[PDB]
């Protein structure tokens, strides 16, 4: 190929009904270009780029999606090959197909076809790897390469002057595993040349050519065809179309490929979202609007967290729910490490298209702005750039809303400056009792406290490399660990003599208390004014 | 000034091997396509 010049730690994740790709795998997302690439439309795409497009500044980093169907490809059957391609869904109906012959010197054409999206490659002069040319003064220059019956592959080339071989070339086996050996040995021989194709490289492993049956070379440019040969060379490693194999190749008129199928959404989206298990995800949100998928996902955080991966969700409201609606909604998936959205309104998205907006995108964007945001920042306060906002709710109705858990946005109008910011980081455990569970970023300093922790001590005591580890050496390490915590603003304070432990052997069990960087919240002024 | 400005947070780059793919943004200068202007007769009186 040419060489030419031409013109965060939180991983975030996603699940929709994708245009594109192939369903029921799991993709690494990092760039928009790649997005469009792979997928053509659908809330997924939609979400992935407004998520990068989320704040005037704060981005989603990676993003781990995967298509939720049960598709299948477009193909045909015609001839020895069966036609193939890429694109699942309805939309691979589209795909249109069909082979022609060449008037140059018999060759074979494939013209790639998909015309809804300008699509029109070709692969010129399918075949005709080398021409032999003759020489000699002999009668007629007859030659064949035969084939094995009971699987039409290639054995031998054999050049026969008048009516008895000069000599043969033979592929069983030997050194003439590739075609243009046989193209230095028949050049080698005085009354044959062999010259190979200036149509491309075709150089062509010798057990993939073709049937020749004495053909004369002594007035001809003769080919040696070998049409399956360089049928794969040219169409299986490009494009989006290639053939596999099921009767002979044949050539066939323009033709629409079936059986493109989308397939319906089940009603359980468990076992697809087991898919993202092991992938390393921490924010994960959906986009049907379905509460029985919202529990799955519920059940999945909470899944992963016992495991030893905790992860967290956050969940869309549609198009215009209510008080009535948000609090049986909130109420039936009361657990902690999920949050409820409850405002939509219109996001002028990217591609320059004014969106009305259903609140799973808003808690698209939300996901986003929170994994963008660093360990421990909280999303309160923070712009989320809506364009315009659809919302019946006053200073004490958002209170309400507050008291049940469930998340919402204010505009908040400055003095001839509007902007549009969200109230409160408070998730669906509604109790304020536990503020571990009931504030998200108080909850994710505490999962990353916890992981690294038991990252350390992995190594430090579960090698279990001796019975001389003393309890008082468990201690020492802890208030190692918390100094270092400590040190760079990670914690607040410890309590410099409360570590405590008890230990048996390989068993050793440990207790600490942590002060946390709690965070300020509330103001009252008592304005007064003299004179 | 022939092109406005550019978002350069907007800017990326990927490398494999010895391949590199970028990503950017401009702004062109933008250009002026259409004026139509009102105009209304009026009257008031000169006077000595």
């Amino acid at each position: 190929t040419r060489p030419h010049a031409s013109i965060s730690e939180k991983v975030f994740c996603l699940i929709g009904q994708a245009e594109g790709g192939e369903p029921n795998t799991v993709y690494e997302l990092r760039n928009y270009s790649q997005a469009k690439r792979l997928f053509r439309s659908g809330e997924l795409l939609d979400a992935i780029e407004l998520a990068w497009g989320s704040n005037p500044n704060y981005t989603a980093g990676r993003i781990l999606a995967m298509r939720i169907e049960d598709a299948k490809p477009a193909s045909a059957e015609i001839g020895g090959l069966k036609i193939t391609s890429k694109i699942y869904g309805n939309v691979a109906n589209n795909i249109q197909v069909g082979l022609e012959k060449n008037t140059l010197s018999d060759s074979l054409r494939l013209r790639v076809i998909f015309q809804d999206d300008r699509f029109n490659e070709v692969y010129d002069n399918i075949g005709n790897i080398f021409t032999i040319k003759y020489k000699g003064e002999e009668a007629n220059a007859t030659f064949s390469v035969e084939h094995d019956e009971e699987t039409q592959k290639a054995s031998r080339l054999v050049l026969k002057v008048g009516d008895q071989e000069v000599k043969s070339y033979d592929l069983t086996g030997g050194a003439y595993d590739y075609t243009n050996a046989i193209i230095t040995d028949i050049n080698q021989l005085p009354d044959f040349e062999a010259k190979l194709s200036p149509f491309g490289d075709k150089n062509l492993e010798s057990s993939k050519l073709d049937k020749i049956e004495n053909a004369n070379i002594k007035d001809k440019a003769v080919y040696v065809k070998a049409v399956f040969g360089d049928l794969e060379k040219q169409t299986a490693y490009n494009g989006i179309v290639s053939f596999e194999q099921l009767k002979t190749i044949e050539p066939f008129e323009l033709t629409k490929l079936k059986g493109g199928t989308n397939g319906e959404p089940p009603a359980t989206w468990a076992d697809k979202l087991d898919k993202f298990a092991h992938e390393g995800g921490y924010y994960i949100v959906p986009l049907s609007s379905k509460q029985s998928v919202h529990a799955e996902v519920a059940s999945f955080v909470k899944e992963r967290s016992d495991a030893g991966e905790p992860m967290r969700a956050i969940v869309g409201g549609g198009f215009n729910e209510s008080k009535e609606q948000l609090f049986g909604r909130q109420a039936s998936l009361s657990n902690p490490r999920v949050s409820l959205v409850a405002n939509s309104g219109t996001f002028v998205m990217d591609d320059g298209r004014k969106n009305h907006v259903p609140a799973y995108m808003v808690a698209v964007a939300l996901g986003g702005l929170a994994s963008g945001l660093e360990i421990g920042e909280s999303i309160t306060f923070k712009p989320l750039r809506v364009s315009s906002l659809d919302q019946i709710y006053e200073s004490i109705d958002l209170d309400e809303l507050n008291e049940n858990g469930i998340i919402s946005i204010e505009f908040v109008r400055n003095r001839t400056n509007t902007f549009f910011r969200i109230v409160d980081d408070v998730t669906t455990f509604n109790d304020k009792s536990d503020p571990v569970k009931a504030e998200m970023a108080v909850g994710e300093a505490n999962d990353f406290l916890v992981s690294e922790l038991k990252v350390q001590l992995e190594d430090q005591f579960i090698g279990t490399r001796t019975i001389n580890t003393s309890a008082s050496i468990i201690k020492d390490f802890i208030q190692s660990y918390l100094g270092r915590k400590k040190r760079d603003n990670e914690i607040q304070d410890f309590p410099a003599e409360d570590v405590q432990v008890i230990v048996e052997g390989n068993e050793a069990r440990i207790s600490m208390t942590v002060y946390p960087i709690r965070s300020f919240k509330k103001i009252s002024v008592s304005l007064v004014y003299k004179q | 000034n022939e092109i406005q400005d550019f978002p350069a947070e907007d800017v990326q780059v990927i490398v494999e091997g010895n391949e590199a793919r970028i990503s950017m943004t401009v702004y062109p200068i933008r250009s002026f396509k259409k004026i139509s202007v009102s105009l209304v007769y009026k009257q008031q009186t000169l006077q000595a």
